[PDB]
RNA sequence: UAAGGAACUCGGCAAAAUGACCCCGUAACUUCGGGAGAAGGGGUGCUCUGUUAGGGUGCAAGCCCGAGAGAGCCGCAGUGA
RNA sequence: CGCAUUAGCUAGUUGGUGAGGUAACGGCUCACCAAGGCGACGAUGCGUAGCCGACCUGAGAGGGUGAUCGGCCACACUGGGACUGAGACACGGCCCAGACUCCUACGGGAGGCAGCAGUAGGGAAUCUUCCGCAAUGGACGAAAGUCUGACGGAGCAACGCCGCGUGAGUGAUGAAGGUUUUCGGAUCGUAAAGCUCUGUUGUUAGGGAAGAACAAGUGCCGUUCGAAUAGGGCGGUACCUUGACGGUACCUAACCAGAAAGCCACGGCUAACUACGUGCCAGCAGCCGCGGUAAUACGUAGGUGGCAAGCGUUGUCCGGAAUUAUUGGGCGUAAAGGGCUCGCAGGCGGUUUCUUAAGUCUGAUGUGAAAGCCCCCGGCUCAACCGGGGAGGGUCAUUGGAAACUGGGGAACUUGAGUGCAGAAGAGGAGAGUGGAAUUCCACGUGUAGCGGUGAAAUGCGUAGAGAUGUGGAGGAACACCAGUGGCGAAGGCGACUCUCUGGUCUGUAACUGACGCUGAGGAGCGAAAGCGUGGGGAGCGAACAGGAUUAGAUACCCUGGUAGUCCACGCCGUAAACGAUGAGUGCUAAGUGUUAGGGGGUUUCCGCCCCUUAGUGCUGCAGCUAACGCAUUAAGCACUCCGCCUGGGGAGU
RNA sequence: CCGAAGGUGGGACAGAUGAUUGGGGUGAAGUCGUAACAAGGUAGCCGUAUCGGAAGGUGCGGCUGG
RNA sequence: CCUCCU
């Protein structure tokens, strides 16, 4: 469940699209991501699988692309939790980290008000 | 190594040796026993008094003394300076630093615990070899 | 048989010592069986509790076997030879 | 805290019941019951250690230390016991025992420097047998006061840290004076030469501290008690009194900047050179390295950047050392993948949904002394220093939320993983039997002088007829051709044929199951060759051994022989460059081309061609990776899980 | 009754020391050969066995780091 | 076959 690699090797060869085995948390993150500019639409189709739709994720549409360079590490099964105080941030901004709150996810200020930091990314 | 790893077998740290184990030994006359103290000289009685050849690429004729110190450990020590400084069966102190030409060689016996000289009229840092400044 | 205790003698030869039962405990070494009763220690009579607990025999009465305890008693010494 | 090269420990042990004891709960003690308790999350044992505030270091994570100063603990010559009490099971007590000191006219007594000083001894090394309770704090007492080696002071010691200095300032002879020499010099050097201005301090005499609050003694007044005006005490209130340091700090004022500069370093790291004397000597050295007759690193002699009465040397700790790597490293060839499986524990685990709330997160409240370091930081002239308000400080309570994620329960799902069904290939394994070729030996026929061997020879075998040739017999071992970076197997490995028994893999189909999965320390198993045991077998080959050569020698290579062994059964051994020098699993990330076993689909009657596709097996080559070589969908790429292993070379796989 | 010290006993563990002995390290210019590095003059190396003054040799199997 | 030390 590392869509993570899926993009980074995918962006490495600067593909147009990816088709990624859908879940709610890899759904929820691939919205994140397409908060910037990924993403056109999906196509859901009658579910044999849990995932069969993917999340085709589609940062390429044009031969280059506008964002480019995406860039993932920070995802150990050995779990990495923060705390709403000390969330970081990924190069002093520039970057995004998707911290998995009860109610809430990435800035620094979307951890004090939102709180769980949980999950740590960059 | 895996965290798994890690917890299950730490890491390890290199055991960092002395250069001079004889200076960390006191001793008990009581106990009989070596004690873990910290000493920067120790005295000794010299056994012998004479010369050794150097490693390649030197030669010389290295005045020495083996001596056996108050801790009861027998070493090698190196008459230091010009002039005839090598002494004979006598009490002495002693000092950590090796002579690299002199293999077992691990320690200078101290000039000034005694009737001394080494080099007279030393240019500056006048107090390495009992050198007792005129006037 | 005083004191001593192998000084005796080729040589502890001879003698002395040890010795039963129950209990504790027992090394090197080993062919893993042993070594081993290793070694070294402790207990041991009698009386009462008591025809004790318990066991054998028997329908019972009784007869027989019988720990381990507790409390005593006596002697220099209780497997008192 | 360390050690598994410490794996079992415990028997009042674990719980019960009762009794007793204790300030007190309790195997705390005992009686009587059971059979527990502890331990791979490390029991037990051994080693080491007082713990903590802190301290040193470091960007921090961390690491080290726990002298001085504060708190908790423990101990008081060694060991045992109680007494007295609110409280020791006693630091200058006792009782008893022991080893030591003292006294004893010998019967018996006395004591414990880990209190201050001091001594001896040990050691590299650590003070005065000092003065005073004036101050602060004790004990006692109503108080005066006494006692106080607590404490304040002073002595000693450059053992630290630091003072503010040891002046400021005017002034170019660049004199004097130095060691060099291209016989000339040049820099110190406005600093001094000649001064001429100020007193941080002190060179000698006069003033003189603060520290002292007082406690009381006394005199008075409101309050509460008071038979009461007694007579005291307690709140405001007078008056009173005392200093070890010490005639010491500090001031004035002369003699007057006089008394107050130092040590170390100068190849490079790191800003800083020449004579002479040695001649691998003498000596030097943190590292690299200097010296053998022209030494910018040695002996001497003259010459210069830091910090500032010291700085050199040795010792210890942290740093540098992303050099044990959590932060933050590795394992194809540098050190490092376990020879390979099966697997217990453990670690890790697809998707949806519901519920839970241990983890996770979050609000609020309590503590985390004082000192120290530090945020604002103030005061004491700033300081080498003292006060307050904060902060840090917790894997910490308690409680109320949130619920995505991790975990638990319930319900689903089929993509993982299995099952079923239908095909496929295979030297996968075990057992029994069987075949042909060749070698050897034996017998016999024919035949006759050599054969064999080498670089060249010789030993061998041959006229007791070898070698060659023909025929037959005996026996053992290995399987030409097929045969191929072909196949199968977890690895080691597996190659004639046949049968018997038997394991796995691949493809297709998705009927069924519905995370049933991955990895896997220890454990168990398998594991080339050699070797070992017992019993067989023994053709060929062949360690050893012998002989012949070769050679200086030849315990080798070459030749001729030849034992174990190689083979079989059973058992043991457990290692190999057991190699892809590359752990397993999973996913993802250009292409091109062979080949092995399948599958589907083209027009085609097939064959055949072409397209697609699964699983192997090769070659080339993108991106990416790499110290480079190279790797590259069979990764050494990009990721996640788990295991194994590495930490300079030797010593030593001892 | 408990009970310190003491006594006796057989074990456990740790250090020192010991005739002698074993390899190891180190040491300007010792002796013997020449094993390795080149096809190192018999490719080398790994495991194992055996033999030999010594490096080493030889057998069997393995590896290419020939 | 061997080729002293710095
Ligand atoms: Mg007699
Ligand atoms: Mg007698
Ligand atoms: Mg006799
Ligand atoms: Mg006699
Ligand atoms: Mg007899
Ligand atoms: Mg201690
Ligand atoms: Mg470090
Ligand atoms: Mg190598
Ligand atoms: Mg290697
Ligand atoms: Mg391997
Ligand atoms: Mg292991
Ligand atoms: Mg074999
Ligand atoms: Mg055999
Ligand atoms: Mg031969
Ligand atoms: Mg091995
Ligand atoms: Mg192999
Ligand atoms: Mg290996
Ligand atoms: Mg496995
Ligand atoms: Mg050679
Ligand atoms: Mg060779
Ligand atoms: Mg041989």
């Amino acid at each position: 469940a590392d869509m993570l690699t899926r993009i980074r090797n995918a962006n490495m060869v600067r593909h147009e699209k990816l088709e990624i085995p859908a879940s709610k948390l890899k759904r929820e993150i691939a919205e994140i991501l397409k908060r910037e500019g990924f993403i056109r639409d999906v196509e859901f189709v009658e579910d044999s699988k849990q995932g069969i739709i993917r999340v085709f994720l589609k940062y390429g549409q044009n031969n280059e692309r506008v964002i480019t360079g995406l860039k993932r590490i920070s995802k150990p099964g050995l779990r990495v939790y923060a705390k709403s105080n000390e969330v970081p941030r990924v190069l002093n901004g520039l970057g995004i980290a998707i911290i998995s709150t009860s109610q809430g996810v990435l800035t620094d200020k979307e951890a004090r008000a939102k709180q769980a930091g949980g999950e740590v990314l960059a | 190594p895996t965290i798994n790893q890690l917890i299950r077998k730490g890491r390890v740290s290199k055991v960092e040796n002395s250069k001079s184990p004889a200076l960390n030994k006191g001793y008990n006359s009581f106990k009989k026993e070596h004690t873990n103290v910290s000493s920067p000289q120790k005295r000794g009685v010299c056994t012998r008094v004479g010369t050794m050849t150097p490693k390649k690429p030197n030669s010389a004729l290295r005045k020495y003394a083996r001596v056996r110190l108050t801790n009861g450990i027998e070493v090698t020590a190196y008459i230091p300076g010009i002039g005839h400084n090598l002494q004979e069966h006598s009490v002495v102190l002693i000092r950590g630093g090796r002579v690299k030409d002199l293999p077992g060689v691990r320690y200078h016996i101290v000039r000034g615990a005694l009737d001394t000289a080494g080099v007279e009229n030393r240019a500056q840092g006048r107090s390495k070899y009992g050198t007792k400044k005129p006037k």
